[PDB]
């Protein structure tokens, strides 16, 4: 992580109305098998 | 055409009201439900897109 100060820009709103209580992150994988880049 | 009431925003309406604004006078005023009273006059702030 870089040092230094900078704020963060309100994006986006939804009203939903439902109940998150555990969540995972998604990749996209391509085939040459598959081979995957460098990421952090 | 049936239209129902839940526990949510109920963001389902039409148009509110609009009118024309008035400058260098005191008067009323209601932006976005948000009430008060003043002069309006051309402001030079720059304010940031949201
Ligand atoms: C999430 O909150 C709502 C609102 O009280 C509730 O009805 C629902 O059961 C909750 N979800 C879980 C998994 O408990």
């Amino acid at each position: 992580l870089p040092q230094g100060f900078s704020a963060l820009e309100p994006l986006v709103d939804l009203p939903i109305g439902i109940n998150i209580t555990r969540f995972q992150t998604l990749l996209a994988l391509h085939r040459s098998g598959w081979t995957a880049g460098a990421a952090a | 055409l049936s239209f129902e009431l839940l526990h949510a925003p109920a963001t389902v309406c039409g148009p509110k009201k609009s009118t024309n604004l008035v400058k260098n006078k005191c008067v009323n005023f209601n932006f976005n439900g948000l009430k008060g009273t003043g002069v309006l006059t051309e402001s030079n702030k720059k304010f940031l897109p949201f």
